[PDB]
């Protein structure tokens, strides 16, 4: 079996001021087991936009159920797109740890930009 | 319409560097990614270079830390700087825009541009005639040039029907070789002038040969 | 990296398909009629296509997969077909697939060239034989100076397949120097191709 990797088809995503950015990530494996999650940057100070494990992100829908077993797309939709929401977009698979889950592997990352 | 006029290409010295440039026009430039690809002799495409939109930039394995890419959107310009080439630089290069998902999202190419990185001197061809002997044959051997490309065309491009245009071969001497051929009616040998127009653009040079019976 | 096949052949009027794989990013695929050429994008970004690209092109991408089909191939379709993917790592190319449209036989027609006289003053003799709209690919041309067969002085070229009538042609140069030229009299090209039932020569005696 291969190793798993997180593929990001799309380098750049061009949205009008107010629409949906549909932002595409695949992953080719279901292990190691732990969840995705999206940040906008990837320095220390990237900033968190979804995580499948927890948390309330209002302005973003998964387009697959994450819950199905066999599910492999981890893409979102990010609505109502201001210029704040200018960046790069990078989908991020955690593995589990202790204390904690531990990032595994990023995508290559997608470019938002308004229009 | 959409444009992408390349240019900086041409003979190269090994070990030296060259900056290639592709013109763009008739689009929004800054939304799109910008590509160079290229193709050596007797190979397919190979990925060289891609700065997208927002100026990330990618290599192919074959150029990693010699070629730089970079973009003037005020411009509506891509660059392509290649250091410390060598024979497996040689091709055909051609600019190419994408929307933003790499190689996969080309939709518009330019129409290519000749880089040869050879300590040869440039040559301008000699034209000779392949004179007709009801359907008859003739044509123009393009002999002894460097380097690629030559253009042939006959009668200034009103004749087309039935031409071929062979692909060059290289010689020993360094230099290349190509025969223009085309059949047309026997009966018309007699009134018809056949003329093929040569373009060596490298060496600076154009021939004309009218091609006739014996 | 991007597998498709070398090669593909189909009927006009048929349907033909061409598979690539190994990448789950967006596909395109660009038409190259002859090598050095502008590639002329049939579609992109996974399955669209260019409004100036006619309706019998379309594509399908799924998993890590994408597959072009044309319907109703024309002449001039054929071409090598290039697959090209970002695969979310890197961008690349497939090695391309080459179609072949596929038609009845045709002899070649055959035309032997003296050297010009302009050439043969400069100390040179290019002898020149063509070999002029024949199917299938498969030829083969041979020397003849006063019946001797020639080796190593001789290139051949050929044509990408002719994209209204599907026919190739060829040329084989037999390059001497004029001193050489000028000890033998019959210069002959044969030919062979299925289209014959047996070899074509076509000569002429320097001079005359």
């Amino acid at each position: 079996e291969e190793e798993l990797q997180v593929i990001q088809p799309d380098k750049s995503v061009l949205v009008a001021a107010g629409e949906t950015a549909t932002l595409r990530c695949t992953a080719t494996s279901l292990i190691p087991v732990g969840p995705i999650q999206w940040f906008r940057g990837a320095g220390p100070g990237r900033e968190l936009i979804y995580n499948q494990k927890e948390g309330h992100f209002p302005r973003v829908t998964t387009v697959s159920d994450l819950t199905k077993r066999n599910n492999m797309d981890f893409s979102i939709r990010i609505g109502a797109i201001t210029p704040a929401d200018a960046g790069t977009y990078y989908c991020v698979k955690f593995r589990k740890g202790s204390p904690d889950d531990v990032e595994f592997k990023s995508g290559a990352g997608t470019e938002l930009s308004v229009r | 319409a959409v444009t992408l006029d390349e240019s900086g290409g041409g003979l190269q010295t090994p070990g030296g560097a060259l900056s290639l440039v592709c013109k763009a026009s008739g689009f929004i430039f800054s939304d799109y990614g910008m590509n160079w690809v290229r193709q050596a002799p007797g190979k397919g495409l190979e990925f060289v270079a891609q700065i997208t939109s927002g100026s990330r930039t990618y290599y192919g394995a074959a150029v990693k830390g010699r070629a730089t890419i970079s973009r003037d959107n005020r411009q509506s310009t891509v660059k392509l700087q290649l250091n410390n080439l060598r024979a497996e630089d040689t091709g055909i290069y051609f600019c190419a825009r994408d929307f933003g998902s790499g190689v996969g999202s080309i939709d518009a190419w330019g129409n290519g541009t000749e880089v040869i990185v050879s300590s040869a001197s440039t040559k301008g061809p000699s034209v000779f005639p392949l004179a007709p002997s009801g359907t008859a044959a003739l044509g123009c051997l393009v002999k002894d040039y460097f380097p690629e490309p030559v253009t042939v065309s006959w009668n200034s491009g009103a004749l087309t029907s039935g031409v071929h245009t062979f692909p060059a071969v290289l010689q020993s001497s360094g230099l290349y070789s190509l025969s223009s051929v085309v059949t047309v009616p026997s009966s018309s040998l007699g009134t018809q002038t056949y003329i093929c127009n040569v373009n060596h653009k490298p060496s600076n040079t154009k021939v004309d040969k009218k091609v006739e019976p014996k | 990296a991007l597998t498709q096949p070398a090669s593909v052949s189909a009927n006009l009027g048929g349907t033909v398909k061409i598979t690539c794989s190994g990448s789950r990013g967006r596909y395109g695929w660009y038409q190259q009629r002859s090598p050095g050429s502008a590639p002329v994008t049939v579609i992109y970004r996974d399955n669209q296509r260019p409004s100036n690209i006619p309706s019998r092109f379309s594509s399908s991408t799924s998993g890590s997969t994408s597959t072009l089909t044309i319907t109703g191939v024309q002449a001039d379709d054929e071409s090598v077909y290039f697959c090209g993917s970002y695969d979310g790592s890197i961008d690349i190319f497939g090695a391309g697939t080459t179609l072949t449209v596929l038609r009845t036989v045709a002899a070649p027609s055959v035309f032997i060239f003296p050297p010009s006289d302009e050439q043969l003053k400069s100390g040179t003799a290019s002898v020149v034989c063509l070999l002029n709209n024949f199917y299938p690919r498969e030829a083969k041309v041979q020397w003849k100076v006063d019946n001797a067969l020639q080796s190593g002085n001789s290139q051949e070229s050929v044509t990408e397949q002719d994209s209204k009538d599907s026919t190739y042609s060829l040329s084989s140069t037999l390059t001497l120097s004029k001193a050489d030229y000028e000890k033998h009299k019959v210069y002959a090209c044969e030919v062979t191709h299925q289209g014959l039932s047996s070899p074509v020569t076509k000569s002429f005696n320097r001079g005359e």
